């Protein structure tokens, strides 16, 4: 049923934020987002994102 | 008055409850004009006398029609077609204020905090529900009851997750999440919360407060079932009877006669069976549960009134078995007892959506089928969601370069521009498509073309009936 060990979570950050990202935590993946829509005033137009999959802690 | 693109081809329905409303009306049909919507009706509830006629999906296709509605706006969910402009044809129902804020601010707005419905309790809330808490069962079924709350589903965590779902403290996505620190600031402050709160606001119809919410809240101390087992007991138990939750849904007879088999292949965590068990029985239902060990004319003989099964899966062999035994019986999933509580009406499985019968295997794999999707609303998001799903991918409401898809019902704005642009470099060639392929693919359990004529229609919205979600219903 549930994922387990060696699987993985998406997080949404600024890109700006992923060279500051806890060091502990074990990356899979990083990708770039394109074309992004902001939705809510909390985020601004030009907002830079990506998506990381970080894998769950042991 | 200022101008914009902000509403280019929307069609908006403004629904006017009294007359004293109508100044109301006339200006948000001028900020929608003058921001570039493709139509505006407005519509006087207090000038027909409509409960003489049946206001149902033909009456509001012919009369609205034919090209698609995306928006009705109302202050009021009182009005006689309401379930099936919002459950039937996914359409957002919001009040005049989202029109005027997303105008101020310059961008659509979420949809789910300008619901008028007084039942859509986590309508401010976008939770996340953990993998690695949840089989699939639970996970569909918490997913179905947030969503009727009028909440946002997500599958990334981000400073805007408002709520975690998890089922105990040794759920390992809680360390993870509360490691993600920069420098050490953290993403944000995290709530990690039991299912019961979802389920204590679907129950009861009103807000947690007091210890009953205090409860509700992660505690790492619970290392053990039988802690779990008290704290459902006490948030959603049987001496909390439904309070208003009836007052809101007035039909309490709703599964009268109607008697539900109900299939191992669901293996719930045993309280939320208790709570699903109760949710029928409060309807005046009854409910059998059956076993893998069950004889199965010998159950079907005892208990003769038995007409509806409920399962998760479309291939289990005590399906099979039942159709066998009981040829004329209902065959329906969980999420199909939930879309009848939210119309208020027992409807065939036929005449629902293809979401609501046990679900097909997987016909694709993740690495096959990540979609992106844009252009959808309100409740068309949480449909595209569940329908890549059950053909067996992941969605996505970012686009990246990880995407395999992008999935649109129209050709604006930025998403379409980039990935028609990526569907065209070797490097990356992602495949634009429409709705109706995922629809076409998981009704007809193939993998069809997604370049087909059909599924490179881009114009859908220039007919209601083409809207997500209606492939696969019976008249």
């Amino acid at each position: 049923g549930p994922l387990g060990s060696g699987s993985s979570i998406r997080v949404k950050l600024l890109q700006e934020s992923v060279v500051k990202l806890n060091p502990k935590l074990v990356k899979h993946n990083f990708y770039r987002v394109e074309a992004n829509d902001s939705e809510e005033e909390e985020t601004e137009f030009d907002d830079q994102f990506c998506i990381a999959d970080i894998q769950l802690v042991d | 008055s200022s101008t914009s693109l902000l509403f280019e081809q929307l069609n908006f329905l403004i629904l006017v409850a009294a007359e004293a409303e109508l100044p109301i009306a006339h200006s948000t049909r001028k900020l929608l004009m003058d921001n570039s919507c493709n139509n505006c009706q407005i519509y006087e509830l207090y000038n027909e006398n409509l409960k003489d006629v049946k206001t149902d999906k033909d009456w509001f296709m012919n009369k609205f029609g034919p090209q698609t509605v995306h928006f009705v706006i109302s202050n009021t969910i009182n009005f006689p077609f309401y379930k099936i402009v919002y459950f039937d044809l996914l359409i957002p129902v919001v009040s005049h204020t989202w029109v005027q804020d997303s105008v101020k601010t310059k961008r659509h707005l979420r949809t789910n905090m300008y619901s008028p419905n007084p039942f859509h309790l986590l309508r401010d809330c976008q939770v996340y529900i953990s993998k690695s808490s949840f089989n699939k069962c639970e996970y569909i079924l918490y997913s179905d009851l947030l969503h009727l709350l009028g909440g946002t589903l997500v599958n990334y965590i981000s400073n805007r997750t408002t709520h975690v779902i998890v089922q105990s403290p040794q759920d390992p996505i809680i360390a993870t999440v509360s490691k993600l620190t920069f420098g050490e600031k953290p993403l944000r402050e995290w709530k990690f919360v039991y299912p019961i709160w979802i389920l204590y606001h679907f129950k009861m119809a009103k807000p947690l407060k007091g210890e009953l919410a205090t409860l509700c809240e992660l505690d790492m101390q619970d290392t053990s079932e039988e802690q779990l087992f008290a704290k459902w007991e006490e948030v959603i138990g049987d001496k909390q009877t439904s309070s208003s939750q009836l007052t809101l849904h007035p039909n309490k007879t709703l599964f009268k006669n109607h008697h539900f088999a109900i299939s191992p292949d669901l293996n719930f965590f045993t309280p939320l069976y208790w709570f699903l068990k109760g949710f029928i029985e409060d309807l005046d239902g009854k409910v059998t549960p059956l076993s893998f060990s069950d004889d199965l004319k010998s159950v079907y003989q005892a208990f003769p009134d038995i007409d509806c099964y409920i399962g998760h899966s479309a291939n289990s062999p005590i399906l099979e078995k039942t159709k066998s035994i009981k040829p004329e019986i209902h065959v329906g999933n969980v999420s199909w007892l939930f879309y009848m509580f939210a119309l208020q009406k027992f409807t065939p499985v036929s005449q629902c959506k293809l979401i609501h019968q046990p679900f097909h295997a997987k016909l694709f794999t993740s690495k096959e089928l990540t979609v992106a999707y844009t252009n959808y609303f309100g409740s068309q998001r949480f449909y595209i969601q569940r329908l890549v799903e059950i053909l067996g991918g992941l969605s996505t409401p970012e686009l990246t370069r990880k995407n395999t898809h992008l999935i649109t019902k129209s050709t604006i704005g930025k998403k379409f521009k980039v990935a028609k642009k990526w569907s065209l470099d070797p490097q990356n060639a992602i495949i634009v498509t429409n709705h109706m392929w995922l629809e076409q693919c998981y009704m007809n359990n193939s993998k069809l073309n997604p370049k087909d004529s059909r599924f490179q229609n881009f114009k859908l919205d220039d007919n209601m009936g083409w809207n997500i979600g209606q492939i696969g219903m019976d008249h």
